[PDB]
């Protein structure tokens, strides 16, 4: 894959008698790939391009 | 995986 | 893929006797990809383009 | 795939006696793919093109 | 993959009576790639090309 | 992977009567590759480019 | 995977 | 892997 | 691996 | 690995 | 693409007062395949899944 | 692409008062697979899987 | 890809008052893979999985 | 790319008054692979996963 | 790559009043992979997994 | 590419 | 590239 | 690149 | 590159 | 690189 820009921007701003609160499970970019094979195989090709 | 948030405000 | 910009910009604002709460599972891209193979193959060809 | 912009932008705000909620399971995208086989297979093709 | 900024820029600002909180599972970019046979596995090949 | 910049920054300001709080998993980059074969394997060939 | 946002108020 | 993150205030 | 935040306010 | 960050205010 | 068994097998046998002649312009197999973009373009994908 | 057996097996024999002549322009597999540019070219993804 | 046998057998056989005679242009496997960029591009992906 | 066996096994045999002749132009397997980028380019990914 | 034999066995017998003659160019295996930029580049990413 | 076979016999 | 073989016979 | 193979005979 | 076998019999 | 093998008989 190819990216222009890839901007993740996020604007958090409370100045009065308030209150903020956020969380996050993994704010960002995972790329993840993955091979794996059974057991007792045999003759496997096995490839992830990204 | 698995990926959880837990947030609480009282 | 390809792309031109990939933005994500919240906008997070709360200022007054006000309140502001938020929660994200992953916020942004999760660009996975996953071969496997079950017990006893053969003769196999996995493969993933992205 | 190609994309032009992939812009996601929220706009949050609550200033007064107010209160904001929000949460997302995976605000963003998910781009997964994947090739698994059963047991005791030969001659198998399997190729994911995103 | 080929990225052209990969910006990540949070705007954190609370100043009066006010509470700020934050939390995130790994804010950033998670590049994983991982090959794994099973047992008794013969004539394999695996290959991850990020 | 190419990059461009990889710019994270962070704006963390709080003055006034005010409470700012932040925590991180792993705020950054982490690009981790791993091979690993199964018990009484031959024949394996696994390789990591990213 | 699974993912989830647990989240409350009040 | 698993990620999480657990937040409260009161 | 597993990637955690555990945070509290009072 | 785990990595974790703990952190508590009173 | 997916084959079972991909089999060229030519009998080629000129014993008496005999002659024989042959002439291939690539006996066998050509798997090509091929990308190319034209001068000042931009936003475009372009994947070839054999 | 998987291939089940894959052979290619000539017979030639010419065993008198004879004469047997033969000529390959490449006489096996040609796998080839070619990305290319333009030239001022941008945001472009080129990508052959086999 | 992934292959079976990949078995290539000729047989080359004259015994009499025969003459035998032959050429190849690459009698084998070609396995080709190019990457190359036209002048003053950016903000390009290029990748061959074979 | 995974092989089962690549075998590549000539009979070349002339016991007569006979006369066997042969060329090659590399016999065998080429497993070529190449990456070259233009004059004046930036923001390039060129990747070869054979 | 992974090769579960690569064998390559030429059988070259001529015992009569006869004539055997035969010529390689690199009878073998040639695994070649090459890198190269081109002049006034930046930001470039070149890599070659076999 | 280009791929081509000359032969000939008298 | 270009590929060729050529065999003559007299 | 460029492979040929030229032979002849008399 | 460039890859050749020149044969001659008489 | 070039490979080359020239042989001739007579």
């Amino acid at each position: 894959m190819n990216f222009g820009a890839f901007s993740i921007n996020p604007a958090m701003m409370a100045a009065a008698q308030a209150a903020l609160q956020s969380s996050w499970g993994m704010m960002g970019m995972l790329a993840s790939q993955q091979n794996q094979s059974g057991p007792s195989g045999n003759n496997q090709n096995q490839g992830n391009m990204q | 995986g698995m990926l959880a948030s837990q947030q609480n405000q009282s």
